[PDB]
């Protein structure tokens, strides 16, 4: 194999492991940073490392800070793998992050050519790039904001975006996305939105976010 | 007539003697348009200066406004209004009446 301890999902790739499934990526390529991961291995050629899934509605997303900050979920169902490791990840170079949704036969994405979450300290604040696709630019409304749950506040409204809208992410006052709110609530925007696709009064009930290295558009 | 029904919830919630937290939920109905943002009016219900004041929210979500420079032990008179996209006003919340 040409990357024994491969970083991320391109590295598998790369290797000949072109089949969608779970394996195991290294941080840094050092093997005492073993980490499991959904490979999405058929998008826009492969190599994307999926971080968080929606299709069902089985799984309670409305979790506190210590719950996204770790992760919770089976990667091969609905799942979020957490904030500290998609800061580790996004440190390891420049990536981009890619949104596919679909609502039944109709599907969407969005894609960002930079894509970084800080660290603890800096409340994961969001870093998106450029945007290109079909959904509309509706995350670029929450650049440079710090991750928000129910039980840590740090959006800029007086209401508490996260207990209101039934989710966590990087709130501003509130979203034009909210991707972990609540499955299958049409409700104003306590549901799976994608503002721009849908609107605030439609959940989307298929969403999975992913990232990959830039430069794989190289390879 | 109203674009929306009234604001549900209406709390006052002092924080201290000369800060009040405003909250409401969402108008449970909107008639054929979209809520652009809210209005709080207020005004004295005590003292000789029953002029009335009125603060505008940013935007469509935040359903809460923070009322401060509120005179201490002072009763307040408040209602929340929404705003439309097209120009139409929703039903007036309830009125609500600082330690
Ligand atoms: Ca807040």
């Amino acid at each position: 194999r040409v990357f024994p301890h491969p970083q991320d999902c391109a590295q598998h790739l790369m290797n000949g492991d072109t089949l969608s499934g779970v394996y195991p990526i290294f941080l840094n390529g050092e093997l005492s940073q073993k980490l499991q991961v959904y490979c999405d291995m058929t998008t826009d050629g492969g190599g994307w490392i999926v971080f968080q899934r929606r299709q069902n509605g089985q799984t309670d997303f409305f979790r506190k800070w210590a719950d996204y900050r770790v992760g919770f979920g089976n990667v091969e169902d609905e799942f979020w793998l957490g904030l500290d490791n998609i800061h580790r990840i996004t440190s390891q170079g420049r990536y981009e992050l890619r949104v596919d949704m679909r609502d039944g036969q109709e599907a969407a994405f969005a894609s960002y050519d930079r894509f970084s979450v800080e660290d603890s300290r800096n409340l994961y604040k969001l870093r998106i790039g450029s945007y290109n696709g079909t959904a509309g630019d509706s995350l670029s409304y929450h650049q440079g904001r710090p991750f928000s749950t129910e039980d840590r506040d740090n959006d800029v409204a007086v209401t508490n975006c996260a207990m209101s809208y039934k989710g966590a992410w990087w709130y501003k006052n509130c979203h034009r996305t909210n991707l972990n709110g609540k499955y299958g609530e049409s409700r104003h925007s306590q549901g799976i939105n994608w503002y721009h696709w849908k609107g605030h009064e439609f959940s989307i009930p298929f969403v999975e976010m992913k990232m990959r290295p830039y430069n794989h558009r190289l390879m | 007539s109203v674009c929306s029904s009234e604001p549900e919830n209406v709390q006052a919630d002092p924080e201290n003697y000369t800060s009040l937290l405003v909250t409401w939920e969402r108008p449970r109905v909107v008639y054929d348009t979209m809520i652009e943002k809210f209005a709080v009016l207020y005004q004295q219900l005590d003292g000789e200066d029953q002029t009335k004041h009125e603060f505008l929210t940013d935007g469509y979500q935040d359903l809460g406004a923070i009322l401060n420079n509120l005179l201490p032990n002072m009763s307040y008179v408040l209602q929340i209004v929404a705003i439309c996209t097209n120009g139409l006003y929703g039903k007036y919340s309830d009125q609500l009446i600082m330690p």
